[PDB]
DNA sequence: ATCATACTAAACGTAGACAAGTTGGCCTGATGTATATATCTGACACGTGCCTGGAGACTAGGGAGTAATCCCCTTGGCGGTTAAAACGCGGGGGACAGCGCGTACGTGCGTTTAAGCGGTGCTAGAGCTGTCTACGACCAATTGATTCCCTGGTATCAGCAAGTACAGTGCCCTGCTGACAGAGCAGGAGACACAA
DNA sequence: TTGTGTCTCCTGCTCTGTCAGCAGGGCACTGTACTTGCTGATACCAGGGAATCAATTGGTCGTAGACAGCTCTAGCACCGCTTAAACGCACGTACGCGCTGTCCCCCGCGTTTTAACCGCCAAGGGGATTACTCCCTAGTCTCCAGGCACGTGTCAGATATATACATCAGGCCAACTTGTCTACGTTTAGTATGAT
C-alpha cells in the first residue's frame, strides 16, 4: 500500500470533525486510523511519536479536561475553533499561514 | 521479570515500627550473659549470677542503649542528616554529661 | 572458664535493632564500635557498684537487688525485679 | 607559561560533549588531568568562565555563575 | 522444720485499688511486681523529703505538715494539688471517726 | 472492762493502703525520732491516689490495646502518654515496658509526583 | 508595689555577657527572647521551692538556707551560702 | 578614617575578659526585681534576705552560662559559629528540660 | 544572750596550715569548704545509711563507711581515702 | 578517785577533724539505730584527706596566681582542672567562681 | 602596438610588545592588654572570756558473730532444630564539597537612663526564752489481717492457617521540547518560440 | 532575420516529519501487616485451710513543741548625686542558607554458616534459717577545756598612674597573568618593462 498524501494535521482535523461529538481522543484517533488505512501497520512507533509531537506542537488543538473522570487513561483534545479551514482546496500537504496563538 | 525489590529507607522504617511496637529484648541473651560474666571478672574472681540479675543488667541496658539512640537521632537530624554518625553519639553524651 | 572478647558478641544486627527501636532511619557503618565503647562503660560501672554492694554482704551470687540498687544509684531507677 | 585558560576550557568542554553541559567539578577534573596548577587557580577558572559566559563562547544551563553546567555555544 | 521468711508486699491492695477503679480488668504479675516497685520508690521520695523538712527545721517529729510539704515539693502541679486534697481528706476523716 | 471491736486505721481513714504497715516502715525506715499520728494517714491516701491514676491510665490504654490483663507495656504507655506522671518518672525505666512509637517527621518518606523507577543521580 | 515587666530587666547586653562567659562568638537576633523564657522558667521553679520551704518553717523572710535547699533539690547544689 | 576592628576580634576579646573574671554579669536590681516579681505568684508579701537574692542570681548565671556553653557545642556541631534557638532547645532536650 | 553557730572553719584552717604554711583563705572560701565538707558528710553517711538498711543492720560500722566510700568517690579519690581511713582507724584502736 | 586528764578522740586518731562532732553528727542525724565506735575515724579521716586534696590544688592555683589568700575562683580552678574532684562535683556550683578559660578551636581567626 | 610578468605599495592575517588586573608579603600606626610602682584601707589573723558539749567511768542488754543444717538455685553437660548472624553484590540517594548572595549581626559613636553608692529613718518579723499540756513512745494481751500452699476451674494468651486491606514500586501511556532532516510554493532568470 | 512574451529551471522562505529525551499520572502487580478462627497451654483468680505475726486496744509517763512575750536585726522605703551601662542608629561584611553536582557508603536481598535456644538431667555451692553467746554501744552522771563570740592591729589586695609590648588592620611594593595594540609575512592592485 502507498502511504496517503494527506497531513498528520489535517488527519486530525478530519478524525475529529468526523465524529458525531467533533471530538475523539488519542486511542480513538488510533481506532480510526486502524480502520480506514490498512498502510500505516508498520512503523508503528514512529508515527505514533510523530502525531504526539504534531499535538502537543501545533497550536491549533488545545486540551480539555474530563469533568467525572471518564474512562480515562488520557487526556482529551478540542479543536480550536479560531483556525477554520487550514487544508482546504486540496492542500493537505503544506499549509500556508500556520494558526497562531500570537 | 526481575523480582520485586523496596527502595532504600522503607524497610528501615517497617522495622523501626516493628521494634517500637514490641518489647521484647534485642540483644541475644547468651552473648550478653557471657559479656557481664567477662567484665565482672576483673572486679571480683568466681563470682555467681542470679539469671534475674543478667536479666536486670540486660534491661537497664536496652533502656539506656535505645534513649542514647534516641538523643543521637535528634542530634543528627539537627545537623540537617539522615545518617546518625559517631560524633553524634558523642554530642549526645557530652552534653547528658557522660563525657 | 576464661572469657575473652564477648563483646564483640554484640553483633552488628543487635546494635541495629536498638537503634530502629530508637527511632534511627540511617545508621553510619562506624556506630557499631562507637555503641560497643559506650555499653562497655555503662556496663562496667553498674557491675562495679553491683559488685561492691556484693563484697559488702559478703555474698558470692550477685543478686538482682545488688544491680537495682546499682543502678538507682546512677539515677536509672529500674522497676520490675524488686525493690 | 602555557596557552591562556581559557584555550583549556574550551578543550575540556568540547572533549566530552555530554547531552548535558559539564559541570563545574567535572571541568576542574578534566583540566588536572590535563595538567594544570588547579590548586591555585580556582580564581582564574571562574573568572574565564564568567568572561567565556560573557562573550557567548559558552552557554550557561542550569546554574548561575561557575555554578551549575555549561556546554558549547550553538555555532 | 524449715520454714522461709514471708515477703511482705503490697499487691492485696494494688488489686484493690484495681478493681474499684476497674471492676473487669486485670493485671499480671509482672505489672504487679512493677507496681510494687512504684508504691516503694515513691513512699521512700516522700518520707526521705520529709526527713530532710524535719531536720531543717530542727524539729524531731514527722506529722502530716511535713509529709505535705513533702508531697507539695515531689510532685508536679496537678498530681500535687489532688494528693493534697486527698491527704487532707483522708487525715481529717480519719480524726474525726477516731 | 471488755475490748471494743476492733477497727483498721484504714477502715477509719476509709484507705484501701495499710495505714499500719505504712507507720511501721516510717518508724523503722531511719527518718525521724518520732512519727506523728497523722503522718502514716496522709501518706497511705497519696500513695492510693496515686496507684489508682496510674492503674487508671493503664487500663485505659490495655482497653484500647484490646487487653483484659494490665501488663508492662500499658504501664509505660499510661506513664509516658500522661505528662505529670512522665515528668514524676522520667529518670524511671519500666521493664519489659518499650518506648512510644514516634518517627520523626523529617525521616518520612518524601512523597514524589513521578512515578517512574528510582534511579541513582 | 505592683511589679510588672521586669522580664526586660534582663537586657540584650547582659545576655551577650552571659553568653561570652559560655564561649559563644557570634549570637542570633532570636536568643534573646528564648533566653529570657529559659530563665524566668528555672526562676519559677526554684523560687516555687524555696518558698514552699519557707512557708513550711511559718517564716515570712525567705531566706538564703531555702534557696540553697531549694537548688540541691533541683539537683543544681550551690556552695558559698552556708548548708 | 577611624581605626575599626573586623567582626568577631572584639567578640573574642570579650570571650577572654568575661572567662577569666568572676563577678556577676546581670544588673542587681533588675534581677532583684524580677525575683520579687515572680515570687509574687506564690505567695503576697515575701520578703528576701539579701543573701538569698544573691544566692539566686548565682544559680541563675551559672545555670544559664552551662546552658550557653551546651548551646556553642550543638550550634558548631550544625557547622555554624552562630546559636541560633535551636541550639538551645536541643540541649534543653537533649539535658531533660 | 547571743547565738552560737558551729562550724568546721578551724579544722579547714588547721589542714591548709599542714598544707601550705603560707598561705590563707578568705572568708567566702571557707564558707565554700565548709558547704563542701556538709555535702560529703551527708552523701557518706545517707550512703552508709542505705548500706545497713538494705542488709538488716541497726549499725553503721567502720565497714559500711569504707563501703560508702569506694560507692561515693571515683578510683584514685576513692583508693586513697579507703587507705587514710583504715590508717586513721587502726592508729585509734591501738592507741586507746 | 581523781578521773585521767581528757584527750580527744581526733588526737587518738591522728586527724584534725573532730571525731567527737561527727560522732554526734551521725548519732543526731537519724542515718541508723546505732552508730559504731570506729565509723566517726573512718568518716573524720575520710573528710580531712579530701579537704586536704582540694586544699593544696587551691593553693597551688593560687600561688600560680600570685596571691597569698585562697579565694573561690581559686578553688573553682582547682576542681575543675582535676579529672577527680570534677567527676565528685561534677553538678555543683561554686558561688563566685569562674569558668575554665577555653575556647572551641572552630571560633579561633583563621590564620 | 597590446599583452603578461615582476617590483613596489597597500590590504589582510598572524606573532610579539605593551599596559592593566590580580595576588602575596612586608612595613607602620592604633589599640588593648600586661607589667611596674606608690598609697591606703578593711578584711584577715591573732588574743581573751566563757559555757556548753565532748570525754571519763560504769552498767545493761540485745545486736551481731559463729556454727550447723538444708534445700534451692546456679552451674555444667548433651543433643537436635532452626533462627539468627555472616557474607557477597548491585545500586540508590544522601553526605559532602563548591559557589553565590543578601541580609543579619558585629563594631563604633552619641545620647539617654537608671544602676550604684551613700546616708537617713522606720518597723515587720526573725530569733530567743519559759510554761506546760497534749501527743507520741513503750508494754502487755488480744486477735485478725496477711502470707503461703493446694485444688478445681476458668479466662486469657500464644501459635498456626487463611483471607483481607493497605501501601509500595514501577509499567506504560500520554504530553511537552530541542534539534536534525525534508517536501510545497512564491519569486527571479535562461531557454523556447512567435510577430513583423 | 530579430526583439519580445511565455515556459521551465534555480533560489530561498515556510511549514512539516522525525529522533531522542524528560516528566505526569492511571492503574496493575507484589509484599507485608492486620484480622478472624481454632487448638492447646498456662497464668490468673476464688475458695479453703493452717500458720504467724503483727496491728489494735488500753494504760502510763516523759518531753516536743505550741503559745506568749520581749529584743533588736535587718529588710524596706526614700532621697540625692555620679557616671557606667543601656539604647538607638549608621555602616559594612561574612556568615547562613539555597542550589547543583558527584561518587562513595549503606540498604536491600539471596545464600551459607553457626551458634543461640529449648528440653532434659545431674551435682553441689552457697544463701537462708536456727540456736547460742558475748562484748559493744546506748544511757547516765560528772566535769573541764575546745570552740565560738567579740575585740583589735596590720598588711595584702584594691586603686590609681605610668610605661611596654603584642596584636590587629590597613596601605603599598613586587611578581605573575591577560587584554589591547603593533610589526613581519602573505597576497592583490598599480606601474615599468620584456615578449610577440
Amino acid at each position: 500500500h502507498a502511504k496517503p498524501p494527506y497531513s498528520y494535521i489535517s488527519l486530525i482535523t478530519m478524525a475529529i470533525q468526523q465524529a458525531p461529538s467533533k471530538m475523539l481522543t488519542l486511542s480513538e484517533i488510533y481506532q480510526w486510523i486502524m480502520d480506514l488505512f490498512p498502510y500505516y501497520r508498520q512503523n508503528q512507533q514512529r508515527w505514533q511519536n510523530s502525531i504526539r509531537h504534531s499535538l502537543s506542537f501545533n497550536d491549533c488543538f488545545v486540551k480539555v479536561a474530563r469533568s467525572p473522570d471518564k474512562p480515562g487513561k488520557g487526556s482529551y483534545w478540542t479543536l480550536h475553533p479560531d483556525s477554520g479551514n487550514m487544508f482546504e482546496n486540496g492542500c493537505y500537504l503544506r499549509r500556508q499561514k500556520r494558526f497562531k496563538c500570537e | 521479570k526481575k523480582p520485586h525489590r523496596y527502595r532504600p529507607g522503607t524497610v528501615a522504617l517497617r522495622e523501626i515500627r516493628r521494634y517500637q511496637k514490641s518489647t521484647e529484648l534485642l540483644i541475644r541473651k547468651l552473648p550478653f550473659q557471657r559479656l557481664v560474666r567477662e567484665i565482672a571478672q576483673d572486679f571480683k574472681t568466681d563470682l555467681r549470677f542470679q539469671s534475674s540479675a543478667v536479666m536486670a543488667l540486660q534491661e537497664a541496658c536496652e533502656a539506656y542503649l535505645v534513649g542514647l539512640f534516641e538523643d543521637t537521632n535528634l542530634c543528627a537530624i539537627h545537623a540537617k542528616r539522615v545518617t546518625i554518625m559517631p560524633k553524634d553519639i558523642q554530642l549526645a553524651r557530652r552534653i547528658r554529661g557522660e563525657r | 572458664k576464661v572469657l575473652r572478647d564477648n563483646i564483640q558478641g554484640i553483633t552488628k544486627p543487635a546494635i541495629r535493632r536498638l537503634a530502629r527501636r530508637g527511632g534511627v532511619k540511617r545508621i553510619s557503618g562506624l556506630i557499631y564500635e562507637e555503641t560497643r565503647g559506650v555499653l562497655k562503660v555503662f556496663l562496667e560501672n553498674v557491675i562495679r557498684d553491683a559488685v561492691t554492694y556484693t563484697e559488702h554482704a559478703k555474698r558470692k551470687t550477685v543478686t538482682a537487688m545488688d544491680v537495682v540498687y546499682a543502678l538507682k544509684r546512677q539515677g536509672r531507677t529500674l522497676y520490675g525485679f524488686g525493690g | 607559561s602555557g596557552p591562556p585558560v581559557s584555550e583549556l576550557i574550551t578543550k575540556a568542554v568540547a572533549a566530552s560533549k555530554e547531552r548535558s553541559g559539564v559541570s563545574l567539578a567535572a571541568l576542574k577534573k578534566a583540566l588536572a588531568a590535563a595538567g594544570y596548577d588547579v590548586e591555585k587557580n580556582n580564581s582564574r577558572i571562574k573568572l574565564g568562565l564568567k568572561s567565556l559566559v560573557s562573550k557567548g563562547t559558552l552557554v550557561q544551563t542550569k546554574g548561575t555563575g561557575a555554578s551549575g553546567s555549561f556546554k558549547l555555544n550553538k555555532k | 522444720k524449715r520454714k522461709r521468711s514471708r515477703k511482705e508486699s503490697y499487691s492485696i491492695y494494688v488489686y484493690k485499688v484495681l478493681k474499684q477503679v476497674h471492676p473487669d480488668t486485670g493485671i499480671s504479675s509482672k505489672a504487679m511486681g512493677i507496681m510494687n516497685s512504684f508504691v516503694n520508690d515513691i513512699f521512700e521520695r516522700i518520707a526521705g523529703e520529709a526527713s530532710r523538712l524535719a531536720h531543717y527545721n530542727k524539729r524531731s517529729t514527722i506529722t502530716s505538715r511535713e509529709i505535705q510539704t513533702a508531697v507539695r515539693l515531689l510532685l508536679p502541679g496537678e498530681l500535687a494539688k489532688h494528693a493534697v486534697s486527698e491527704g487532707t481528706k483522708a487525715v481529717t476523716k480519719y480524726t474525726s471517726a477516731k | 472492762k471488755a475490748r471494743a471491736k476492733a477497727k483498721t486505721r484504714s477502715s477509719r481513714a476509709g484507705l484501701q493502703f495499710p495505714v499500719g504497715r505504712v507507720h511501721r516502715l516510717l518508724r523503722k525506715g531511719n527518718y525521724s525520732e518520732r512519727v506523728g499520728a497523722g503522718a502514716p494517714v496522709y501518706l497511705a491516701a497519696v500513695l492510693e491516689y496515686l496507684t489508682a491514676e496510674i492503674l487508671e491510665l493503664a487500663g485505659n490504654a490495655a482497653r484500647d490495646n484490646k487487653k483484659t490483663r494490665i501488663i508492662p507495656r500499658h504501664l509505660q504507655l499510661a506513664i509516658r502518654n500522661d505528662e505529670e506522671l512522665n515528668k514524676l518518672l522520667g529518670r524511671v525505666t519500666i521493664a519489659q515496658g518499650g518506648v512510644l512509637p514516634n518517627i520523626q517527621a523529617v525521616l518520612l518518606p518524601k512523597k514524589t509526583e513521578s512515578h517512574h523507577k528510582a534511579k541513582g543521580k
